[PDB]
DNA sequence: GGGCTAATGACGGCGAATACCC
RNA sequence: GCGGAGAGGUA
DNA sequence: GGGTATTCGCCGTGTACCTCTCCTAGCCC
């Protein structure tokens, strides 16, 4: 997704590579993701039952 | 916290005994066979003996005297 | 657990396998698929390894604790604890004696040597093909004769008895138990008192060495040859259930299933007595699967089930990487550990971390419950845990109150250097990263781009002390391998520094007076002022000038706004100066050094803080950016490039006319376009760097720009010329694959667009430069893996050895100037002895001193140039080194502290950095001085030129006031122009030689006399008209024609009268014996002059670093000489030319053969020292030591590695690669007796205790010359004395059987032994253990 | 990822390596080589027996841990004694020697 | 499901084992 | 459901 | 026969971490 960036130092929290993100990117929920798990559950026939 | 042991080390300058001499004494503060010698502000038993070393009061040859005794 | 010592090796006889054991295995089923009970007997059996489950019988008859050495009568199982089933051991009653694969295929076939019998006789043996003879009795056949099929059936049929003969591995343990070990060892030495010659009495050496060796240790050799197998225990070799009724199985189980499947088979076959063959075939296959057992690979390597991948053996487990020693004995998984991605958190402490809450409470879980329970908080521990799994209020609160004062371990994956472990105070904090202060990312070498960190927590009373004093990171601000500071400002903090102290010609508030740096904030802050602008400002600086005294010095400086705000943070003894400047990398990086050198480490530690934190705030409210139009284009490159290519296009048509050839024409477009590249560059240097024309009050001015890039640029924050010339110039030229430079350069940047062809080159090249780092890393890594191996034993053990040897250190001025200065070299060093002025009883420095930075400035007022300081390498104490001998330096800055590892800080030291590295016409002094010639004999001659006729000639500079500042080394026939005393200009060409030409220099005159140079037989006289031009050829031994092979052709130098000259002095006639390709142009017939041409004769980085740490002979060494004198030839034409150097004094019959292809250097007649060249080449270092001795290779090897790392510019201390050296040549060579055995290689250190027990007798008994050896760090490493140590970390199998065979006995003594162990190392906080437990042997 | 104390390995009674299984970090041999370029030698003692391998060891300690107090007793690795186990399993009698 | 049986695409270094050259 | 292969990815 | 080359074969080739599939097999009763 395409955001407003700005290029600047901002008190050393974008200091090296690292990323600064305001509240309104969380709060208009454009970077949640849904992810998915499979679990599986098998019954075998054992010789006991 | 206590940032820096420059001073501890300056007592003892091994680096390396001093290490010893602060866990022989925070063993002894921790299982409560002795009491502190300073007014502790919150420090664990760590940070006390430390404090403690770097004031003067504690050494090898102190612990040696006051076990004997 | 008993307190134990000595780790003991040897054979195990087959009597000790049985004792062990607790049972047989007969049947290979291990479990019964269906009812998951084990086997009554098999791989996995109760009644031989133990109980499945705790105090109880398989059938169930006796399972109560009450019953603890019952052995239930229906199953035969014992109840005990089941742990129990973890070190039984079983065996295998083998049929057939089996040889053990190790002891035959290990590289030195002990088997092989030891029977005296060539390894593929052996081989023929066990594969069944034929037998062997063993002491065939009363016939005509020798006891080593290999027989084939029919010739044994022949012989069998003809000689029923006195013929006796056998196959296989059992035949072998005959040949070994018959064997008399004392009445052949005694013999072999009776032999070696007869024998001469090189290499069988090398072999004998190695044979009767081993033959001692059985005799010593107590192992009688056929024990090498198994009878009985022995059984790892099950849940070692584990047989684990899978889910769903299937089995999952470690290898281990497959080759004894399949061992006991053949073994059981060749039973019942020697039941049945089957014929010979099949019995053969079925001993063949209990073979493979034995020895796959044992070591599997060495063979047809027997595969597993429908995997193509050949299946884990025992050695395979032990050996290699993955399997043990490195995987699980010092590659261990702790507890109480995390991991997570790395954040900024600018606003923490220097020696503090943000710790998320989660990881802490999960981590400190156990101490939660503790101080829960002292609280009373919670009943028992389970409703600790419960109240832990709901985390409440109350947790959080322990936990907090916990965590107060106790350090945490924070690891970044490459942990490089001891750097890359360090304890810090956690700071509880939301969010699952773990947040890392920002100065120690340098250390780590993290950066924040999903770098991921570990974390521990020390346990115990003693690890948190050391934790929070050794390795807590204000503590280590200093780099174990060079002095320096390693916490110094990255990049915003720069950034925002040197925003804040450059200056600008007019902005508001010029040149008004502020009473001090706090109302220079109050300006800037409330906007009535710049955050830079020239300003006096009235400041108060202190100065420790006294004992330890501040004194307040203040007066008025002009000075920015910009560099007032700074100085608020500084400490009281700084001076004011030290902010006045520009203020970028290089000047915060210096004035942390000096705050440290003058205050002290807290001081240093807050001062540090403050800047990061200025640094940030400022370079937030900065507000740099980077637009497009930041990076300016230079005006006047359009033309650049048109000039270019019209200079390109002229000379490409005057190359199609054929005026000059291809290669010609490629090095001058590669020319022009290089100087084409910096004209660009350098305007474009000069359009971004000054163009802020902005005006004062009236006319204008010019000034460092504000742009932004070149702020970037300048201040070392990010970003060299280099790259601001790839943005804004033109991108320079680039390699092909193969090296060579495309003809047509990059003239696009990246501000503009670059087009396919250009994109397509520089791809090339950030492709290339990405594999290059990644093979480079490996190696970096395998070069760090043996360093830190093979130095790890050396600690620091006594306070002062009292040794007068030392080095004499100078500093290394290759050719130009002074690449590396003494004060840095001699720094921290004790010196060996008093150091005098220039005049005589003016002692400088006391018997051994520590020269700190005062006695550095001392020398520097005075002028010392050279400084013998004790050095490591020559240290006397055994078994480690003394303080003295080593120095100081270190992360803190006092002399070194005994106990100290300072192998292992040596070597990380000097493998960390090492992931980033990969015509001489005229000589031209640099500086005004007077010349001086070093180790030189000249003579006069009568053309006026001071001939040099030293082949070591050195032509140093002295300055005015008595000091060496450029060195170079003359040849042999160079001309000269200036003698000794002359005042050379700048740049002025003091000396001349042919480049590509060595001429022959004649030292007296006359007539050139024709000895043995016959027309016709070895030379053809083809000669041209009277201009005086030929073609007359001396060649070479190798192209020499083939009839003139043994004539010799020779020219004497005789005078006007025609009596052979002689050399002033001696009385040798001059007999030129005319070298290779002797082209005698100038033919009989012109008065020769003095200079006349006789003949014309036309790797770094991480592999060379890695050579010389290895002392690896470079294929093509060099020549040295042994002893001084004339050297004179000997029977020629052999094949090899043979050299006998001929002493003046010592005996003469040391011959040294050469090669036909080999120049020589040296004149026959001249006068050679020992160690001189005498052929031209890289030399090996293992000469250079036996020769010169040990401080001449210890000097070159530093040298010539600290050349390598600082062409990269990577600072590292000389100390390091001396203790790597000293730890290379731990090994000598008795040469005389008295004590030893005459020959053995044994380590320097029991070689000088013996001596040194003689002379602590009172009688003077025998003492033993040895001789020093140089062996590399694999090799030296795999001589250590310890075994565990070399087997740790190379070919398992070779030292496990060598030290097996040996019977050698472990005392650990070392590091690596006692982290294997699990004790305390002999180093640092435990050393003083180690040194108690000395003291507890042998006393009350 | 964080764990206090979980499960361990069957063979060598080290824990479990990974995150699906609770897992510890893996103390190399690199890290070994940092601890003794400090003179760390408690710490490294601990982070060897204490807090992997030593299993008698292990459990003493969370109880001492429980009680308040910091000591340890470290004992010999159950990784060694695999070790040991393994060697002699082939023809190589390898003993602790005791005086 | 259950019962029974069991090929080719690294490379360097080094030291020992023949090949051969006088 | 401890293991080991193969594939991919991270620094 | 003894020293020198040459083939030959073994041994090594960075750490830490994260996903997924796949795991004794074939034939006969
Ligand atoms: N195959 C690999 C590739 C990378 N790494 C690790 O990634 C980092 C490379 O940093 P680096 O110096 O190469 C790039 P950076 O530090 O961010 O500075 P720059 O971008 O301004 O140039 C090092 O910590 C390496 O240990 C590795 O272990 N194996
Ligand atoms: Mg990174
Ligand atoms: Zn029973
Ligand atoms: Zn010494």
């Amino acid at each position: 997704q395409n955001m407003r960036v700005a290029f600047m130092p901002w008190n050393g929290y974008n200091f090296e590579d690292s990323i600064l993100v305001s509240e309104r990117v969380v709060q208009e929920d454009r970077f949640t993701t849904i992810h998915i798990q499979e679990l599986a559950c098998v019954s075998r026939d054992t010789k006991l039952g | 916290a206590r940032v820096t042991v420059q001073d501890a080390v300056e007592k003892i300058g091994n680096r390396f005994d001093l290490v010893l001499v602060a866990a022989r004494r925070a063993r002894q503060m921790q299982v409560g066979g002795k009491d502190p010698l300073v007014p502790e502000e919150n420090d664990k038993t760590t940070v006390i003996a430390l404090r403690e070393i770097e004031e003067g009061l504690i050494n090898n040859q102190i612990l040696d005297v006051r076990e004997r005794q | 657990t008993e307190e134990f010592d000595a780790i003991k090796i040897a054979l195990a006889s087959p009597d000790m396998i049985r004792s062990w054991s607790f049972g047989e295995v007969k049947k290979p089923e291990t479990i019964n698929y269906r009812t998951f009970k084990p086997e009554r007997d098999g791989l996995f059996c109760a009644r031989i390894f133990g109980p499945v489950k705790d105090y109880e019988c398989l059938c169930g008859k006796y399972k109560r604790l009450k019953h603890r050495g019952v052995i239930c009568e229906k199953c035969g199982v014992e109840v005990t604890q089941t742990k129990v089933r973890r070190e039984r051991m079983g065996h295998i009653e083998l049929a057939s004696p089996t040889a053990h694969i190790w002891f035959l295929k290990s590289l030195p076939s002990r088997i092989g040597l030891l029977l005296d019998m060539p390894l593929r006789d052996i081989e023929r043996v066990l594969y069944f093909e034929s037998y062997v003879v063993i002491e065939g009795g009363m016939t005509n056949l020798e006891r080593q004769q290999i027989l084939t099929e029919e010739q044994y059936l022949d012989a069998l049929e003809e000689f029923g008895d006195e013929f006796d003969a056998k196959m296989g591995a059992e035949a072998i343990q005959a040949l070994l138990k018959s064997m008399d070990l004392e009445q052949e060892c005694e013999q072999l030495r009776e032999e070696l008192n007869e024998t001469n010659s090189e290499t069988k009495r090398k072999k004998l050496t190695k044979r009767i060495k081993l033959l001692e060796a059985f005799v010593q240790s107590g192992n009688k050799p056929e024990w090498m040859i198994l009878t009985v197998l022995p059984v790892l225990p099950p849940d070692l070799r584990p047989l684990v259930p899978l889910d769903g009724g299937r089995f999952a199985t470690s290898d281990l189980n497959d080759l004894y299933r399949r061992v006991i499947n053949r073994n059981n088979r060749l039973k019942r076959l020697l039941d049945l007595a089957a014929p010979d063959i099949i019995v053969r075939n079925e001993k063949r296959m209990l073979q493979e699967a034995v020895d796959a057992l044992l070591d599997n690979g060495r063979r047809g390597r027997a595969i597993t089930g429908s995997n193509k991948r050949p299946l884990k053996s025992l050695a395979d487990m032990i050996k290699g990487k993955q399997g043990r020693f490195r995987q699980n004995l010092l590659g261990k998984r702790v507890d109480y550990s995390g991991r997570s991605v790395i954040t900024v958190g600018p606003y923490l402490r220097l020696h503090q971390c943000g710790l998320p809450k989660k990881m802490a409470l999960e981590l400190f879980k156990p101490f939660i419950y503790g101080k829960l329970e002292l609280r009373g908080l919670a009943t028992t521990i389970k409703a600790a845990k419960k109240m832990v799994e709901r985390e409440e209020a109350v947790v959080w609160d322990i936990l907090d109150e916990v965590i107060r004062e106790h350090p945490v371990l924070l690891n970044r994956a490459p942990t490089l250097h001891r750097l890359g472990i360090q304890a810090f105070e956690p700071v509880l904090i939301e969010g699952k990263a773990i947040q890392l202060h920002p100065l120690v990312c340098a250390a780590y070498n993290a950066d924040f781009d999903g770098d991921q960190m570990a974390v521990h927590v020390p346990l115990t009373l003693e690890a948190q002390l050391e934790a929070r004093a050794l390795m807590m990171s204000t503590n280590n601000i200093l780099s174990p391998a060079n002095g320096e500071p390693i916490i110094v400002p990255s990049q915003d903090v720069v950034l925002g520094l040197y925003y804040m102290t450059r200056d600008c010609v007019n902005a508001k508030g010029e040149g008004m007076v502020l009473t001090g740096p706090k109302e220079a904030e109050r300006l800037y802050r409330s906007g009535l002022a710049s955050l830079h602008a020239r300003v006096k400002v009235r400041i108060t600086e202190y100065e420790k000038d006294a004992n330890g005294e501040l004194v307040a010095k203040t007066s008025l400086k002009d000075t920015t706004v910009g560099r007032a705000i700074l100085w608020m943070i500084v400490p009281k003894g700084l001076p004011y100066s030290i902010v006045n400047q520009a203020l970028g990398k290089k000047a915060i990086s210096k004035m942390l050094n000096t705050c440290y050198r003058i205050l002290g480490l807290k001081p240093t530690v807050i001062f540090a803080d403050q800047i990061m934190y200025t640094g940030f705030a400022y370079a937030a409210r900065s507000g740099a950016s980077v637009g497009i139009d930041d990076m300016v284009i230079p005006e006047k490159k359009h033309e650049i490039i048109s000039e270019a290519e019209a200079e390109v296009a002229e000379i490409q048509e005057q190359f199609q006319s054929g005026l000059v050839t291809a290669g010609e024409r490629y090095n001058k477009v590669i020319d022009i376009w290089a100087a084409a590249n910096d004209r660009v560059s350098k305007a474009m240097m000069d359009n971004l760097q000054t163009e802020t024309v902005i005006n004062r009050d009236g006319q204008e001015e010019k000034q460092v720009s504000f742009n932004s890039i070149y702020m970037m640029a300048d201040s070392g924050a990010r970003g060299s010329a280099a790259q601001i010339r790839q943005l804004a110039g033109m991108r320079g030229l680039m390699a092909k694959p193969d090296g060579s430079i495309i003809e047509t350069p990059i003239t696009a940047n990246f501000r503009e667009g670059l087009n396919v062809l250009q994109y397509f080159i520089s791809t090339h090249g950030a492709r290339k430069g990405l594999a290059d780092t990644a093979l480079k890393t490996a190696n970096s890594g395998y070069l760090t893996r043996r360093l830190v191996d093979v130095a790890q034993d050396l600690v620091v053990t006594e306070d002062d050895c009292g040794t007068h040897e030392g080095i004499m250190m100078t500093p290394v001025i290759e050719g130009g100037d002074v690449k590396e200065p003494l004060r840095d070299r001699v720094l921290g060093r004790v010196t060996a002895e008093d150091v005098l002025k220039p005049g005589t009883a003016d002692i400088l420095v006391p018997r051994n001193t520590l020269l700190h930075e005062q006695w550095c400035d001392l020398l520097e007022e005075n002028s010392v140039d050279a400084v013998k300081v004790r050095s490591v390498v020559s240290c006397d104490t055994d078994f480690g080194v003394c303080a003295h001998c080593y120095g100081r330096d270190l992360a803190r800055g006092h002399i070194i502290n005994k106990g100290e590892a300072i192998g292992v800080i040596a070597a990380q030291s000097i493998g960390e950095p090492g992931t980033q590295l990969t015509a001489e016409s005229s000589i031209q002094v640099k500086n005004k001085g007077s010349i001086k010639l070093s180790n030189v004999k000249s003579v006069v001659n009568s053309s006026g030129k001071l001939v040099i006729t030293s082949r070591n000639t050195e032509l140093k500079l002295i300055d005015e006031f008595g000091r060496t500042k450029e060195s170079y080394k003359v040849p042999y026939g160079a001309v000269l122009a200036k003698g000794d005393g002359e005042q050379v200009a700048g740049g002025e060409t003091v000396a001349n030689w042919d480049p590509h030409t060595m001429p022959v220099i004649t030292e007296v005159s006359g007539f050139v006399r024709f000895t043995d140079m016959i027309d016709g037989q070895t030379i053809t006289r083809q000669t041209d008209e009277l201009t005086g031009l030929s073609s007359l050829v001396v060649l070479d031994s190798a192209e020499r024609t083939a009839g003139g092979k043994d004539l010799r052709p020779a020219l004497k130098i005789v005078d006007a009268q025609g009596n052979d000259v002689l050399i002033p002095g001696t009385d040798m006639p001059a007999q030129y014996f005319l070298p290779g390709k002797a082209i005698v142009q100038l033919e009989d017939g012109v008065q020769i002059s003095s200079g006349d041409t006789l003949a014309r004769i036309p790797t770094g980085g991480l592999p060379r670093v890695a050579d010389l740490f290895e002392a690896r002979r470079p294929k093509e060494p060099a020549i040295l000489a042994e002893i001084s004198g004339i050297v004179s030839f000997g029977k020629e034409t052999k094949g090899k030319r043979r050299l006998v150097i001929t002493p003046v004094d010592g005996s003469d019959p040391y011959e040294e053969m050469i090669p036909k292809w080999r120049q020589l250097n040296v004149f026959e007649g001249e006068r050679v020292e020992r160690g001189d060249v005498i052929s031209d080449g890289p030399e090996a270092p293992h000469d250079i030591l036996r020769l010169r001795g040990v401080h001449a290779v210890t000097r070159y090897i530093v040298n010539e590695v600290q050349d390598v790392y600082r062409l990269q510019g990577v600072k590292i201390n000389d100390k390091h690669i001396e203790v790597i050296v000293r730890q290379m040549l731990r090994k000598a060579t008795i040469v005389n007796a008295g004590s030893s055995d005459f020959l053995e290689g044994e380590q320097v250190e029991y070689s000088r205790v013996k001596i040194a027990n003689r002379e602590l007798e009172a009688n003077g008994k025998v003492g033993a010359t040895y001789s020093r050896d140089l062996l590399g760090i694999t090799k030296a490493s795999l001589a250590t004395e310890s075994f565990i140590s070399a087997a740790s970390f190379q070919e398992t199998t070779r030292v496990l059987t060598e030290a097996a065979v040996a019977g050698k006995r472990d005392e650990l003594r070392g590091l690596k032994e006692n982290v294997i162990v699990g004790r305390l190392i002999p180093a640092g906080t435990g050393y003083a253990y180690h040194q108690d437990r000395m003291r507890r042997r042998a006393a009350g | 990822h964080a764990r206090s104390t979980g499960s361990y390995s069957l063979v060598t009674q080290q824990p479990l390596g990974g995150k699906a299984q609770f897992g510890g970090q893996r103390f190399g041999e690199m890290e070994v080589w940092a601890l003794e370029a400090y003179g760390a030698a408690y710490t490294l003692q601990e982070m060897l027996t204490v807090k992997s391998d030593d299993v008698n060891g292990r459990t003493k300690m969370y109880k001492n841990i429980v009680d308040g107090n910091h000591q340890m007793e470290p004992g010999m690795p159950e990784s060694f004694n695999v070790l040991l186990k393994e060697i002699r399993s082939l023809g190589i009698n390898i003993e602790l020697e005791d005086e």
